[PDB]
């Protein structure tokens, strides 16, 4: 299963598997965020 | 589906006991090709006209014949050494002769990825290019330690009979080919 | 106190260093006449390296052993012929030949 | 199981800050209430380690303690994390369990410290050169390698291979061509990221072209970074030499680095011949440095074609017509011996005996 | 900010040049780390200034 | 980090592991209720086969919270630090 | 960057020009909504460089 993440400075979609050194291509920044979910979320305007 | 290549034995090592005490001083004094230095080493080095042979004779009768190319050649060399010791004036005998180790060499005639080989057989191999250029493999069905080079040459050691080295090479050939 | 007896060395970079594995041996090669007289000494004595090193002051016993092993591994017929031929041990003429070899190497260094 | 209905549907459901293992079928409370500590209770419980509570650290000799302290000192000097320190001390204790290493030489145990540190460093994919290990360990490479082989054969621990890229990055960080220092002018100063990427591409090319296999990796790394530094500005660095670069960078020049550089330049010349415009230009080992970057753009097909038209030592590529000549089998054994003439010619004559006695008197 | 995110310390490597005598031969070192000093934000050596 | 324990009856994650993603880490944008796990962490008990026991990071809260971001960093000790930013 | 709850609150504060007399109150529950008592407004904006 392709797990995708986002770099802290490049903001590029990088695919890495489990037990890998957290890194991003064309850079060396070590902050990797997770993309927002695709599931439907219901919010109340109250 | 044989490999088609046969190794060549370059050394045969065998220990043999004479069964009697020896006087290394007189042995070295009454011989021309005798090499012995008690302060340096306690064995007399005997060399003969066999194709290649070195005997490390000791005072307890134990002597190790090395450098031979076959078991029969090693036995002939050991018997010649025993005859020389007898002619030197000692009751030497030829008892307890058994092949202790044999070193052989072979070539596969194609390059081998040492990193791939160690990654595939780490539990049976060791690769440290910073120390020795050859990969050291230790197999059990062969009962043999092997030095494998990138050029395709493999040196095998730690066997007792030529059949062991032969089956060792036959088993390791497909692994290196694959 | 050290009165400017030594000079500071700008070595041992704090970053990293590598290995050498080869320190001291650094042997010196032989020559044709030296090989001939070495074979003569072999025929005169045998394989005992102690006497050979004693009679060879300018060459090390370890180098002599290495040369003998190389000859045994490469030129076996020469060793067989050397063992076949025999010569009684000579001391005065051997010292004269040693002096001749010293003169020859001096001339080589001059060249 | 449930004491009432016998069902095994026991679920731990906390009901308003009340941990309770309750059956999911009938709701029968099996167990309820858990005994925790409180903060003042937690503060007044003192932290005592297993090293003291279990009973160890007392059946240890002064030699083992000195070895452990040396391991810790070297780990702190190298600035390795406490996890590395713990792994190193654990491996040192495991090696000390054996008697052969226990009753060994002082140099033997020093090299044992070094090899345990090296194994701990390798187990986490961390690059550390054995040369610096020996330099900081007060030992020689020969005995170091001998004891390393002995201990690895005695133990049989996993020995991960030294990754090339990590060592490349570690050695590139050593060079001072990143910040303009008083000695090095601004012309020699080059970009860090681009030069590191170029060196990584060059060392990957060397690894794929059978240049690092069998040979020391560090000379190849030095040759690759030198070629990268020259290619980033071929104009001002056409006259600079390997020794000059090593002197400028304050780095000990490896001996085979020159040979690795020559072989890599030959490979680059082959790649240029494979390319069209370069093969028309007819470059050489001195003018291909400006097009090395272009060689690395599509090096895949170039190396493929180069292998189509194996890298082996120069001593083997000299037209080996008779590979491993078959020796004549000579199994002539006679009956049991030959004669006594050889025995007599081996025996020393009285004249030679007296001459030897006079010489060695 | 990266230090805050990664739960590490924002410090600089303390280096020194020293000279000693190993075997009565003076050996000098131009740069050797000895510690790490936590750098205050917006200081002279801070990256924010 | 273990993946979401899917229920074989409905082929969907259980109510506790509902907010977890494919990698076992809760994804941003969803709502977190009381007694729900955020990271399905499992650690070995030995320190021959390793025996992992689960120690998930449950969310203790009276009201619901929404995950804004999930940062994953790696320290020098090969340790993965995961920080989830809950908003109310 | 704006929070989801703040965005929902701002959208709720936006008036609708629909005539309320033509609609009815939604019964208790029924989140799916029916044609008589619901109105759907889609908002899809993707910002990109010019
Ligand atoms: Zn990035
Ligand atoms: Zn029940």
């Amino acid at each position: 299963q392709p797990m995708i993440y986002i770099c802290g400075e490049c903001h590029t979609e990088n695919e890495i598997k489990s037990r890998d050194p957290i890194r991003c291509r064309e850079c060396g920044y070590r902050i990797m965020y997770k993309k927002r979910t695709k599931r439907l979320v219901v919010f109340d305007a109250r | 589906e044989s490999s088609g290549i046969v190794p060549q034995l370059q050394n045969i090592v065998s220990t043999v006991n004479l069964g009697c005490k020896l006087d290394l001083k007189t042995i070295a004094l009454r011989a021309r090709n005798a090499e012995y230095n008690p302060k340096r080493f306690a064995a007399v080095i005997m060399r003969i006209r066999e194709p290649r042979t070195t005997a490390l004779i000791f005072s307890s009768g134990k002597m190790v014949c090395t450098g031979a190319k076959s078991e029969e050649q090693s036995r002939l060399a050991a018997r010649k050494y025993a005859r020389v010791v007898q002619k030197l004036g000692f009751p030497a005998k030829f008892l307890d002769f058994k092949i202790q180790n044999m070193v052989g060499s072979c070539d596969v005639k194609f390059p081998i990825r040492l990193e791939g080989l160690v990654l595939t057989h780490q539990q049976f191999s060791s690769y440290e290019p910073e120390l020795f250029p050859g990969l050291i493999y230790r197999m059990i069905k062969p009962r043999i330690v092997l030095l494998i080079f990138v050029s395709g040459k493999v040196v095998l050691t730690g066997a007792k009979v030529r059949a062991e080295i032969y089956e060792a090479f036959e088993n390791i050939y497909p692994i290196l080919k694959g | 106190c050290v009165v400017e007896e030594n000079d500071p060395i700008f070595e041992r970079g704090s970053t990293t260093t590598y290995s050498s594995f080869r320190k001291n041996y650094y042997s010196k090669p032989w020559s044709n006449k030296e090989t001939d007289m070495f074979f003569l000494a072999i025929s005169m004595v045998g394989t005992d390296f102690s006497m050979i090193g004693q009679l060879f002051p300018h060459r090390a016993r370890i180098e002599i052993k290495n040369k003998f092993k190389r000859e045994e591994k490469t030129n076996g017929w020469r060793i067989d012929k050397a063992f076949q031929e025999k010569r009684p041990f000579d001391f005065d003429f051997f010292a004269h030949l040693l002096q001749k070899v010293l003169a020859e190497e001096e001339k080589r260094k001059q060249k | 199981r449930c004491p009432d209905c016998g069902s095994t549907e026991l679920v731990e459901d906390s009901h308003y800050s009340q941990s309770q293992l309750v059956c999911s079928d009938c709701g029968c409370v099996v167990t309820e209430g858990v005994l925790t500590t409180t903060f003042s209770d937690e503060g007044n419980l003192r932290e005592v380690t297993y090293s003291r509570s279990t009973g160890e650290n007392e059946q240890v000799s002064r030699s083992q303690q000195r070895g452990l302290r040396r391991v810790r000192d070297l780990c702190r000097v190298l600035q390795l994390p406490p996890t590395f320190e713990d792994t190193a001390v654990a491996y040192y204790q495991q090696a000390y369990r054996h008697s052969g290493i226990r009753a060994a030489r002082l140099q033997k145990k020093e090299v044992l410290v070094g090899c345990c540190v090296l194994i701990t460093c390798r187990q986490h994919n961390w690059p550390l050169t054995m040369g610096a290990i020996c330099t900081l360990l007060y030992a020689d490479l020969d005995v170091f390698s001998s004891t390393y082989m002995q201990i690895v054969k005695l133990l049989g621990l996993d020995v991960p291979s030294l990754c090339l890229a990590e060592l490349v990055k570690t050695y590139c960080s050593s060079f001072k061509l990143f910040q303009a220092s008083p000695s090095v002018p601004a012309k020699y100063v080059e970009d860090k990221e681009k030069m590191l990427s170029r060196t990584m591409q060059l060392v990957e090319l060397a690894n794929e072209t059978w240049l690092v296999t069998g040979r020391h990796p560090l000379p190849v790394i030095t040759a690759a970074t030198f070629l990268a530094w020259q290619s980033l500005q071929p104009a001002d660095r056409l006259s600079c030499s390997l020794a000059r670069f090593c002197k400028l960078a304050n780095v000990d020049l490896p001996y085979p680095a020159s040979s690795r550089l020559q072989e890599l330049l030959a490979v680059l010349l082959r790649m240029a011949e494979q390319l069209a415009w370069l093969r028309v230009l007819r470059l050489d080992k001195r003018s291909v440095v400006k097009h090395i970057g272009d060689l690395l753009q599509h090096r895949q097909s170039l190396v493929r074609s180069a292998f189509r038209d194996l890298l082996l030592p120069p001593c083997m590529l000299k037209s080996p017509k008779r590979i491993c000549p078959v020796p004549p089998v000579s199994t002539v054994t006679g009956d049991e011996n030959i004669s006594d003439s050889e025995i007599e010619q081996y025996l020393r004559t009285p004249q030679e005996v007296r001459d030897f006695q006079r010489a060695q008197a | 900010h990266e230090c805050r995110l990664r739960d590490m310390t924002y410090s600089a490597p303390i280096t020194v040049d020293i000279e000693y005598t190993r075997g009565s031969q003076r050996i000098i070192r131009n740069a050797l780390p000895i510690g790490r000093m936590p750098i205050m934000l917006r200081s002279s050596n801070c990256v924010l200034t | 980090v273990m993946g979401p324990m899917l229920d074989a009856a409905t082929r969907k994650p259980i109510w506790r592991h509902e907010i977890l993603d494919a990698d076992g880490i809760c994804s941003p944008g969803e709502k977190v209720e009381n007694k729900q796990v955020l990271v399905n962490k499992s650690m070995p008990t030995v320190t021959q086969q390793p025996q992992y026991k689960d120690v998930p990071i449950t969310y203790k809260g009276a009201t619901d919270s929404y995950i804004e971001k999930v940062m994953i960093s790696s320290n020098a000790e090969d340790a993965f630090l995961i920080k989830m930013l809950l908003r109310q | 960057i704006v929070q989801d709850e703040i965005l929902a609150h701002r959208l709720g504060l936006i008036p609708i020009h629909a005539d309320p007399r033509l609609f009815e109150y939604r019964n208790q529950g029924d989140e799916e909504g029916t044609e008589i008592d619901t109105l759907q407004f889609r908002l899809q904006v993707r910002c990109t460089r010019n």
